[PDB]
């Protein structure tokens, strides 16, 4: 039989679980936070 | 506002409001000083927590203090002088921020010190009457 | 336990590779507890199973 590996590295990386979900808090977080702080600043200037 | 003191101490306060009845236009001469309802915000997220870090006017006493999960009080004065009925030719904004403690004392952690020349409006108390 | 020697019963442990070898200390936890378990004996009072 043959066991082809066409995984590419990902074996070591890790810890992958905890890993990925860190990237993907760190991307919602940074999107989140910055459509607030967005809308929050254009009804503080349509008020002003 | 009248404030009757007797040995040095305030003993009451007087509240009349007279009303000139006419037509004026002399708002070079004009302002008011309104103290705003108390206002207040759950932290909950750390979204919570920049919103408010984004505000130039959130002022706190020490910029490290950790705001997640505590409950924030506004007790807030506004003076504004005017230039016609609809726009201030100045708008200020102060007054304590205090955190709720486990025994439901609140403690002073921070400033609001919003000012401004030519404003439709107030951000603050419009941010606070959202959000809070 | 000699030294370069695997016992007959042994518990494992995940490397981070992530395939389980032979851990030794793990082990002997396993086997000090069967060796009294031999002499002493168990309780399983108050164990639901």
């Amino acid at each position: 039989p043959v066991m082809a590996d066409l995984n590419g590295g990902l074996q070591f990386v890790p810890e992958l679980k905890e890993f990925t979900a860190k990237l993907r808090k760190e991307l919602v977080e940074t999107s989140e936070v910055r459509k607030a702080v967005s809308i929050e600043t254009a009804l503080e200037h349509k008020v002003v | 506002v009248g404030t009757l003191s007797r040995n040095g101490k305030p003993v009451m306060e007087v509240t009349s409001s007279f009303f000139y009845r006419g037509n004026y236009t002399d708002f070079e001469n004009t302002f008011q000083k309104t103290v705003e309802p108390v206002y207040q915000m759950h932290i909950k997220t750390s979204k919570d927590i920049a919103v408010l870090r984004s505000k130039e006017w959130f002022q706190l006493d020490d910029e490290d203090f950790d705001l997640l999960n505590k409950t924030l009080t506004f007790e807030t004065e506004t003076e504004v002088t005017f230039k016609n009925a609809n726009i201030f030719s100045s708008v200020k904004c102060f007054g304590p921020i205090k955190v709720e403690l486990p025994t439901k004392e609140t403690v002073e952690i921070g400033i609001v010190d919003y000012e401004a020349g030519a404003s439709h409006g107030n951000p603050v108390v419009d941010f606070l009457k959202r959000n809070g | 336990i000699p030294r370069e020697t695997i016992p007959f019963l042994h518990l494992r442990k995940k490397t981070p590779a992530g395939d389980w070898k032979y851990d030794r200390q793990l082990s002997s936890l396993f086997l000090d507890g069967l060796e009294k378990a031999a002499f002493n004996g168990v309780t399983f009072k108050d164990k639901y199973v």
